[PDB]
């Protein structure tokens, strides 16, 4: 998708 | 018949005997036959405690027994090299197959064989999973699930029999499942795996039918795994109607009295090929009128009258307004986190109102379009002892909505660009959007802190405050050497307009500390009209600047598509003015304008035309800040230039800086000889940019016609210009005239776009063919994905 | 007022000309009810009245509401109509 | 993040008949969310021992 | 992850970590102790201290799973009453004391705590049950006000009215509904019902 | 990541001859990894063999020196119906859903046909006839001549399927083909019309079970076999089952003398007797080494593997004879055991003639 991460589901608060 | 007395038990384990007891019809003291006997054995298998039940006479006492099921005390996994222990043994807990609960003996295959489908929904048909359930002293069980997942199989050709019209490959083009994906000139071209076909035939009868193919029919549709299971094959057998032109449209039906505005709603221009677009648009059009009147579920049906005679089409539309209901209450269910006017604020049906089949359904699509939710489904229950009044329920499961993200890019305007920062979309479930994004390119280290309301206003006007830093520095960015450390403030409302049209208007702060200006006339010009009277000759020098903005802005985009546009203008408009009690006193207005217009029918030969315009000035006498000036040159603006390179330059001073002059190439340095003024092709920009662009978007014809849609070539006409509006052309008579926009900076070449795993690329070669006098050429440029 | 995006805010019960000319003075609930339909509100407060409020509000202005008040009385039996097209 | 020991339910606002004007009446109450009296002198909150029983 | 000691030996051992209050530790004991023996003469106690425990340990899914199934097994038992308030607890743990999300919970704690008093009068947690569930009511009344708050808001001038109607019917007792009369006043005088707007004004003037 | 079952390693085999590749003609880049029937066919000391592309070469059976050069694109021809010649016509079915005939003398197009699908089945030539099985069911059957549609079958289809649908046998002017739902079918070759049609295949559970997706008639006995299903023989006159045995292949059995010789699913190979199918020997030292379809040369057995070994069983008793690497492009299309020669077409193309 893209060089990096997106690293979804993580922190509510 | 027979009386009972007392009642015992044998083989209560788990079970107390109250619980036995209670799941028993047949009481102490009732006279029971051998038929009221079956209907309680019946019962306590009911329950689900028990393996076997007997329930025996034993003279006057009647005699139940029991083996209960085992109790499980383990769930083991040894094999799950796909999936996590913690994803299985919590969707059997869902199923019931859980520690601490009895073992469903009868279901140990069904448990198995429940599995494999999962497995084969990916595509791992070569898949197992056996279960050993070891017995254990006391009545209990430990159960083992032996996982012996297979290769993936992937899918090894799509082929398409009884195409004539066109090649099975410019069909296979558009579908979601490819035979082929390449790499080493990889194309972000989906997947080489299998599931869910259903779908990808629809989009095969739209490319037919959208041409006039009425009759047109898939005949079967087989697929074929490999005796290895390693191989998929898919066949898809069609008839291909002859085209067939519309004759016109009989519509009959529970019209409800509305022929009046349907018999229009149905009138086509006679000549026009069959399009079944076209159709299922009219038939929406209709149940769209039926639902503006009222009817929730109105149905309308359209089966072609075929006339191979003449070949024409007289489309039959059955109509059927059907009911009407009323919804008595919409209930969100499943937000345990996110406020229920946050769910409720996006829904299109308004409760204590007549139901709409859309407007239900409208509010699920607005509903998971937010992201904060994994799942959302709908449930229309008719409400208890009334015909027409409904429940509409909203099941959600709530994702967790905070996420950290990076991304490295690579241009050539931009260098490498180093995208990266934490966001947070739903604040404590509140709507609120706080997050903490920064970017670092060749020239600029940005970072902002955000907090919006997406609904300051219930009908979507949002009010969010950003909160940012920006330390620039102009020799990296190609520019005359400046330094900005720039941070402040802004608060901003986005009025929602219109499905297209939007505004921004906000109030902002700005500190601008300017630093090692080496100088230059254009920029001094500036300086003392501040009321500043820095020194000529060094680059020791500092300028504060305390501001406050009124911003304003106004985007239309309708664009046929997001991705490739083939069809509709986009045009955005960002300009701001200085409210006084501010250091400067200036104002901007920056237009960007691109349109796409296809002259094909399949829209593979668009033509699109941009246009950037940029102007301010200064109100109280002063000048705009340098740092607001326009630009032109690179990718995004006038291909074939270096990045900035067009406009004015740099009529620098003689001076010196604390660089120690060593053996490196100085503009306008003492050391070298610093007889006056120095002209240079350091490029400043300007407070007046025009640029515009023709681009001629074509099919790329050397690449497997299977996937040639997927890359983007057009070639390009580029025009630019930027100028100094208070360049004083008179007192440096000597120095080109940088007032006169007259030199037009024009370009011509060649792009090529698509999307490589490292990211979405589009290079571009043009030769600046008429350039002017300092001009930095720069032929090839490119980005991957700077995002 | 501006020229804000409003979403269409319809309310209540949906009255036809064709659907008024069917109520007569004298019927019971169930023939009001099979006539134009189970109301949306009515009066909780020690009264068996029927209110068929058929408001439409569209985008921008334009707020239309048609009033349709049905009186009942102990036994269940229309007795008094009221109808207002309009708000003024 | 959830309540360990707490007691803020304490707090909240008690329930008094709503009195009906003359000439109207207030709609019928239905049964359900309807709370019996109950001659209680067991504790509150904290106060409460929520350890389980025992015997023998 | 207990090795096979005598078994007096683990419940001196998870019994000990209860004064303590570690309960992450007493339950890797218990919850290993209803495995060995999950029927005994002696083996429901163990089933009751594994609920404690999951509760303060805030295990809130494995309490309710645990408690839901010990009442199915042994709904007879005498603790039965402290097995229902515990679930009460379980739920009302699963709920908010600024409380306008899925009452789902709410409106399951306040059903557990009406069936302890209705069948245990004179029961040890009754009277403390009872507070709860006038929390849990106005929690319930105060759900409604907020729907009514939007849609008056909104503009749905009869979604106001019903919703407010139903709190009178389902919660007329609650200070959410007299926070809710004159937004149902609102409504109707919206609608220009001023004869039924001109009723909710005396029941405003005629309370709190 | 890892297959579910080690393909069982190269049986170790002290070679009782030495096997030579007498000849060896590479033709196009042959069938490649597309599961295909392409296989050569021998008429009149006269090698015919072909690509998936569509080159089609004749070859001299003795040199392997090509005759005829012609090849069928204009964009490939997806050849997939192995070759098989009959009277001086070479039939090829075509994926889509093309059968040619082509003269055996100059290698030109006698006539080319559009039949109802995918021509994966090897062409069968019977009374007047050529019997195409194809992927969507339909059983039509070619005019010799001209090559027109004398009749279609609708057989119907299971969801899922395999592939290589089932050539058909024939006897007494009647065709038995295979279904891909496990029922073997006997239609009537003047009509198309249907005699009997009995299911030969033990469904499991509710999962994805296929039946199928070729038989032989000796002495008014059908004998077929089913993916998954069993090895039955079949009442020529009838199709009631007379006795079945639970072993299963796609890969069409031999029938010698009194005993069948079969390649099951799992690659393992046995010999059964003909009577009741009671087992006489079992070779699974080749277990998952997907090998092809047997073919009888000499008293022994050949067959090949993924790693373009052959190997030789011996009838007997089932233990190896010898073993020969022949082309590491790999085995899949069927053997030729005819003429007292021996023929095999590796992925890519290469067809070697097999001696000593």
């Amino acid at each position: 998708t893209r060089v990096g991460v997106g690293v979804m589901l993580n922190d509510l608060f | 018949g027979f009386v009972v007395k007392d009642i015992h038990f044998e083989g209560l384990q788990r079970v107390a005997v109250g619980a036995a007891l209670l799941s028993m019809p047949v009481r102490t003291g009732d006279t029971v036959n051998d038929e009221d006997i079956s209907n309680t054995i019946r019962a306590l298998f009911a329950t689900g405690n028990f393996e076997d039940v007997r329930v025996l006479r034993d003279g006057d006492t009647l005699l139940v027994q029991v083996k209960e099921r085992p109790t499980i005390a383990s769930i083991t996994f040894s094999g799950n090299k796909s999936v996590k222990d913690d994803m299985l043994k919590q969707n059997l807990e869902a199923s019931g197959v859980r520690v601490g609960e009895s073992l469903d003996r009868t279901t140990i295959a069904d448990i198995e064989k429940g599995l494999e489908d999962f497995y084969y929904s990916v595509g791992k048909y070569s898949a197992s999973v056996k279960a050993v359930v070891t017995p254990l002293p006391r009545n209990r069980v430990d159960l083992k699930l032996v996982f012996q997942e297979g290769v993936s199989a992937e899918i090894q050709q799509i082929n398409i029999v009884g195409n004539h019209a066109f090649t099975t490959d410019e069909l296979i083009s558009h579908f979601q499942l490819r035979d082929e994906v390449p790499w080493w000139n990889v194309v972000g071209d989906r997947k080489y795996q299998k599931q869910k076909l259903a779908g990808d035939l629809e989009t095969l009868r739209s490319y037919y039918l959208d041409r006039g193919y009425a009759r047109f029919n898939i005949d079967s549709t087989q697929v074929s795994l490999t005796p290895d299971k390693k191989g998929i094959y898919v066949t898809v057998n069609i008839t291909e109607g002859d085209q067939y032109k519309l004759s016109g449209v009989e519509v009959s039906g529970n019209l409800a009295g509305h022929s009046a505005e349907i018999e229009q709603l149905t009138k086509i221009e006679p000549g026009e090929l069959y399009n079944g677009t076209k159709v299922t648009k009219m038939e929406d059009d209709i149940k769209k009128l039926l639902g503006r009147y009222g009817y929730a579920y109105p149905r309308v049906q359209s089966m072609p009258e075929i006339n191979d005679a003449d070949k024409t089409v007289k489309l039959r539309v059955n109509v059927d307004a059907g009911n009407r209901f009323y919804v008595r209450k919409i209930r969100f269910e499943g937000n345990d986190t996110s406020k229920d006017a946050v769910l409720r604020r996006e829904m299109r049906q308004m409760e204590g109102a007549w139901l709409g089949s859309d407007l239900v359904d409208q509010g699920k699509e607005r509903l998971n379009r937010l992201g904060f939710f994994e799942t959302v489904d709908t449930d229309t229950q008719r409400v208890p002892g009334s015909p027409d009044q409904v429940d509409v329920v909203y099941k959600v499961k709530e994702r967790n909505t905070g996420s950290f993200n990076f991304g490295i890019g690579y241009g050539t305007e931009s260098g490498v660009s180093f995208q990266a920062g934490v966001q947070q979309d739903n604040w404590l479930g509140t709507g609120y959007a706080v997050g903490i994004n920064g970017t670092k390119n060749d020239y600029q280290t940005y970072a902002e802190l955000s907090v919006t309301n997406p609904y300051f206003t219930v009908d979507g006007v949002s009010l969010g405050g950003r909160l940012f830093y920006n330390d620039f520095q102009a020799d990296d960015a190609d520019l005359s050497d400046y330094t900005n450390k720039s941070y402040g403030t802004d608060v901003t409302l986005g009025f929602p307009i219109n499905e297209y049209n939007s505004l921004r208007a906000g109030l902002g702060y700005v500190h601008n500390s300017l630093s090692n200006m080496q100088p230059q006339v254009a920029m001094w010009r500036y300086l003392y009209s501040m009321g500043e009277h820095p020194s000529t000759s060094d680059q020791d020098n500092s300028f504060k600047t305390d501001d406050f903005t009124f911003n304003y802005g106004w985007t239309y985009n309708k664009l046929d598509r997001g991705y490739f546009p083939t069809d509709g203008s986009r045009v955005n408009l960002t300009g701001k003015v200085t409210i006084p009690g501010s250091d400067n006193e200036y104002y901007k207005v920056t237009l960007d304008t691109a349109t796409y217009v296809p002259i094909d029918d399949d829209h593979k030969w668009v033509v699109l035309g941009r246009t950037r315009w940029g102007y301010g000035d200064g109100l109280g006498g002063k000048e705009m800040p340098f740092y607001e000036n326009f630009y032109a040159g690179g990718s995004s603006t006038v291909r074939g230039f270096q990045s900035n390179t067009i406009g004015p330059k740099a009529v620098y001073f003689p001076h010196q800086a604390s660089n120690y002059d060593p053996d490196y190439d100085y503009e306008c340095a003492t050391q070298d000889g610093a007889k006056d003024l120095c002209k240079s092709d350091d490029a400043v920009g300007g407070n007046a940019m025009a640029v515009a662009s023709l681009e001629f978007i074509t099919p790329t014809p050397f690449i497997s016609d299977k996937y040639a849609n997927s890359v983007r070539t057009s070639f390009f006409w580029d025009m630019g210009t930027v100028w100094d509006t208070n360049w004083d052309s008179s007192q440096y008579s000597g120095y080109p005239d940088w007032s006169d926009p007259s030199n037009i900076r024009m370009s011509a070449g060649i792009a090529l776009q698509w999307m490589s795993p490292l990211g979405p690329l589009v290079f571009s070669y043009a030769q600046p063919f008429k350039k002017y006098d300092g001009d930095k050429a720069e032929q090839f440029q490119f980005n991957i994905g700077k995002t | 007022e501006r020229v804000v995006y409003r979403p269409d805010i319809n309310q209540g019960n949906y009255l036809t000309a064709n659907d008024v000319s069917k109520i007569r003075v004298g019927m019971t609930q169930q023939q009001v009810a099979y006539a134009l339909g189970t109301p949306l509100m009515s009066d909780p407060f020690g009264t068996n009245t029927w209110f068929y409020v058929f408001r439409q509000q569209p985008g921008h202005e334009g707020v239309t509401q048609q009033t349709l008040t049905l009186t009942f009385n102990s036994s269940g039996v229309l007795t008094n109509i009221d109808n207002k097209p309009a708000l003024s | 993040r959830q309540v360990s020991g707490d007691e803020a339910y304490l707090e909240a606002a008690p329930l008094a008949e709503l009195h009906a004007p003359a000439g109207m009446i207030l709609p019928v109450t239905s049964g359900d969310y309807a709370i019996p009296v109950t001659n209680g002198s067991g504790a509150v909150g904290k106060a409460l021992d929520i350890r389980p029983p025992a015997q023998p | 992850e207990v090795p096979d000691n005598p078994p007096n030996e683990i419940y001196a051992t998870a019994q000990q970590k209860l004064q303590d209050g570690n309960w992450r530790q007493a339950i890797t004991q218990l919850e290993a102790l209803d495995n060995r023996y999950p029927f005994g003469p002696y083996s429901q106690q163990v089933q009751l201290d594994l609920i404690y425990a999951y509760y303060k340990n805030a295990d809130l899914p494995l309490a309710q799973a645990a408690i839901d199934r010990f009442i199915r097994l042994n709904p007879t038992h005498p603790n039965i009453d402290y097995v229902m308030y515990m679930r009460g607890l379980t739920n009302m743990a699963l709920d908010d004391s600024r409380s306008d999300r899925d009452p789902q919970h709410a409106r399951a704690a306040f059903s557990d705590f009406s069936k302890l008093v209705r069948g245990y009068p004179n029961s040890q947690y009754t009277t403390d049950a009872t507070k709860r569930l006038v929390f849990l009511k106005d929690r319930l009344a105060k759900y409604e006000y907020s729907v009514a708050e939007y849609y008056t808001e909104r503009g749905a001038w009869v979604a106001v009215v019903n919703r407010v109607e139903g709190m009178l019917r389902d919660y007329p007792d609650t200070q959410a509904t007299r926070d809710a009369l004159p937004l149902m006043e609102n409504a109707y005088r919206q609608m220009q019902m001023n004869a039924q707007a001109e009723k909710v004004a005396k029941i405003i003037a005629a309370n709190s | 990541e890892e297959d579910v079952v080690k393909m069982s390693p190269l049986p170790t085999v002290e070679n009782q001859f030495t096997p030579t590749t007498a000849w060896s003609t590479s033709v196009g880049s042959g069938i490649g990894n597309f599961y295909s029937n392409l296989h050569p066919a021998l008429a009149d000391n006269v090698v015919y063999a072909a690509d998936r592309a569509g080159l089609v070469k004749a070859l001299n059976a003795d040199d392997g020196k090509e005759i005829w050069s012609v090849s069928l694109a204009e964009e490939p021809a997806l050849l997939s119906g192995g070759v098989t010649v009959s009277g001086g016509h070479v039939y090829i079915g075509s994926e889509k859903a093309q059968v040619y005939a082509l003269n055996t003398s100059d290698g030109t197009v006698a006539w080319q046909t559009k039949v109802a699908g995918e021509a994966l089945s090897r062409p069968v030539v019977s009374d007047g006839l050529v019997l195409i099985h194809t992927s969507n069911g339909q059983l039509q059957a070619l005019n010799e001549a001209d090559g027109a549609v004398k009749w279609t079958v609708n057989l119907d289809m299971p969801s899922l399927s395999l592939r290589g649908e089932s050539a058909p046998t024939t006897a007494f002017g009647a065709a038995v083909v295979g279904g891909d739902n496990g029922r073997v079918s006997a239609v009537l070759m003047e009509q198309g019309q249907m005699i009997w049609q009995q299911r030969i295949s033990q469904a499991t559970g509710s999962t994805e079970i296929d039946r199928l997706s070729t038989p032989v008639v000796v002495n008014g006995v059908v004998f077929a076999l089913a993916y998954n299903g069993n090895l039955t023989a079949l009442d020529l006159r009838s199709g009631q089952i007379m006795w079945k045995r639970e072993l299963g292949s796609v890969n069409d059995f031999i029938v010698d003398g009194n005993r069948i010789y079969l390649v099951d699913q799992n690659d393992r190979v046995m010999a059964l007797t003909i009577d009741g199918g009671v087992t006489l020997w079992t070779q699974s030292d080749l277990l998952h080494r997907l090998l092809t379809s047997p073919v009888l040369y000499n008293g022994n057995l050949v067959v090949g593997d993924s790693e373009g070994y052959l190997h030789w069983i011996n009838v007997e008793d089932g233990r190896f004879v010898a073993q020969q690497k022949v082309d590491s492009s790999g085995f899949q299309t069927e053997p030729v055991a005819a003429d007292g020669k021996l023929l095999i077409q590796a992925k890519d193309g290469t067809v070697y003639s097999i001696t000593r």
